[PDB]
């Protein structure tokens, strides 16, 4: 069971659980402030189809978030991976916070994209964000 | 997933409040490794913790 | 920057700058606890030696970890890279954690693994990290 990373290759066994995150700081560009653009995994979803697999994120983002209201939705396709692609709002400590999010069908766990931003700053992180996404290729 | 963590850390990481950010590296790893151990929670949670832990001192 | 991660390969603008954290938990075995193994990025060392900036991170440690105590140095070697090796140990919350932590040279990051276990645990979960670190090829 051989791991990939960006800086080097390793053995790591089965019994051990993947909790990895990605990090990125976005620089703060124009009149945008820094965002973050960050990669997780979910192995949650177990036999439930995608659509109710993601059908669940949005309950629980919708209960657990104050001032929670979406705004777009995407369904779109990855290199033959399902993918849903989430804009939507809230407030933490009274200042509005926007997300891109996008859940990425896959096995033995859902890939998660998440860009955190203000609905002011999207614009101008976007085309960065537009960037990787467009380049994002899954592995078989 | 929780929304809850990965809107905390997105957001706490954008404004240069994530762990590597704010300690040196050995620290970092120390916090997060320490984070893990001690609830159903995942590697965001996690992350999360490290940087309250490396905040509060 | 053409990122790579176990699950796919993106590209990444080169001003977003990289904190991403692999993560495996080890899960608890007969007397054990459960163990964690993390790798992690050091993009500070600049223009010091490396050996230097070993002792900046060894004094960084002992004055912010509550009752760090240092067991080994091992100035060693990884697939051509300088190392070393820590194992110290710590306090959180009246917990003995043993620690042994790996730090190999390489830019533009300095790549960090770290083992987090008890004193009394880290027998058991020697086998499993003696086995990854050995497997570790970093990546041109």
């Amino acid at each position: 069971t051989l791991y990939r990373l960006h800086e080097a290759d390793l053995e790591i066994p089965d019994a051990w659980q993947d909790q990895s995150i990605n990090i990125f700081k976005l620089p703060a560009s124009g009149p945008a402030r820094e965002a973050s653009f960050v990669i997780s995994r979910d192995a949650s979803q177990g036999d439930a189809p995608f659509a109710d697999y993601v059908a669940r994120q949005l309950e629980n983002a919708e209960k657990q978030l104050p001032g929670f209201k979406l705004h777009k939705r995407w369904d779109i396709n990855i290199h033959g991976h399902a993918a849903v692609l989430l804009d939507y709002q809230w407030q933490r400590e009274g200042r509005d916070l926007m997300l891109r999010q996008v859940f990425i069908e896959r096995r033995p766990a859902v890939l998660i994209t998440t860009l955190t931003t203000t609905p002011a700053d999207l614009p101008h992180h976007e085309p960065a964000w537009k960037q990787a996404m467009q380049t994002l290729v899954p592995r078989p | 997933m929780d929304a809850q963590a990965a809107a905390r850390l997105g957001d706490e990481i954008a404004h240069g409040f994530g762990v590597a950010a704010m300690v040196a590296g050995a620290v970092a790893g120390a916090l997060i490794g320490a984070a893990v151990v001690a609830a159903a929670t995942g590697g965001l949670a996690a992350v999360i913790l490290a940087g309250s832990i490396a905040a509060g001192g």
